[PDB]
């Protein structure tokens, strides 16, 4: 069982973890420390409109006529850094940069959104989500209470995050999982699926071994984690449905400027 | 915009 192959898979896992730590300053460990009240360096809780206004000093403004579209434009602009970090991470995946460059772009242009949601789950618990770079905490029920269609923006991400966070993955697990997401041979428009699957097969072996070594308590964790890719994709494609809801909405879609800024840090 | 951002980041 501990043979040259398994050692190579552990080396791959370590390589990915190291690149992950280098590429992603916001780790799950850091997020969970905040969420479980361990960093004494502590987020202000925004749980209603009153606390929202009282948090005005802590929401820094960074920056369409539709508020929702402006939010999406802002968050997608703010996501560039994440996209660049994920792309940088992908370069560390053995074989990735040797793929047809079109396929690299295709893999990343689908994968980055799923990875952003995966990492967003690290910032979430059942109560809410860290915002303002770990400096604020926006409650899930406050977000859910906002007038349509805003109240529906984040709840499916929370529903996912609760189910995903129940897997108790750590950054070592996530480093490989994210690589498996990127090396998805099923993306539309892929030119050469087989070299992608060759890499993903290696990453999957590495992930399977990682999860066996790291989660003795979890039956079928590998399968359960792979099934979460279904939920991730669903969340991404739900954004298309949200856009249609927004264009059809004729009710008031005003939103407090601080909520707009908060949503722009979300995805 | 995204494909260009990724293409650039891959450089
Ligand atoms: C940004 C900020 C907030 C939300 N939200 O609360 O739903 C969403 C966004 C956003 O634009 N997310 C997003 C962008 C792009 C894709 C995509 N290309 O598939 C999905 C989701």
């Amino acid at each position: 069982q501990l043979n040259p192959e398994s050692a190579d898979l552990r080396a791959l896992a370590k390589h990915l973890y190291d690149s992950y730590i280098k590429s992603f300053p916001l780790t799950k460990a850091k997020a969970r420390a905040i969420l479980t009240g361990k960093t004494t360096d502590s987020p202000f809780v925004i749980y209603d409109m009153n606390s929202l206004m009282m948090g005005e000093d802590k929401i820094k403004f960074k920056h369409s006529k539709e508020v929702a579209i402006r939010i999406f434009q802002g968050c997608q602009f703010r996501s560039v850094e994440a996209v660049q970090e994920i792309t940088e991470y992908a370069k560390s995946i053995p074989g990735f940069v040797n793929l047809d460059l079109n396929d690299q772009v295709t893999l990343l242009k689908y994968g980055v959104h799923e990875i952003i949601y995966t990492m967003l789950a690290s910032l979430m618990n059942k109560d809410g989500v860290l915002i303002s770079e770990g400096q604020g905490f926006m409650t899930r029920e406050f977000l859910k209470s906002l007038r349509k269609p805003f109240g529906d923006f984040m709840e499916p991400k929370f529903e996912f995050a609760v189910k995903f966070n129940a897997l108790e993955l750590d950054d070592s697990d996530l480093a490989i999982f994210i690589a498996v997401i990127i090396l998805s041979g099923d993306r539309p428009g892929l030119l050469n699926v087989k070299p992608i699957e060759d890499i993903q097969d290696n990453l999957l072996q590495a992930l399977e071994l990682q999860l066996k070594l790291n989660h003795p308590e979890s039956s079928q964790l590998f399968a359960k984690l792979l099934q979460k890719m279904t939920d991730l994709r669903q969340i991404v494609t739900e954004h298309v449905q949200l856009l249609q809801v927004i264009k059809k909405t004729e009710t008031d879609m005003s939103l407090h400027p601080l909520l707009q800024e908060i949503y722009k840090d979300l995805y | 915009g995204l494909e260009d951002i990724i293409r650039k980041a891959l450089m």
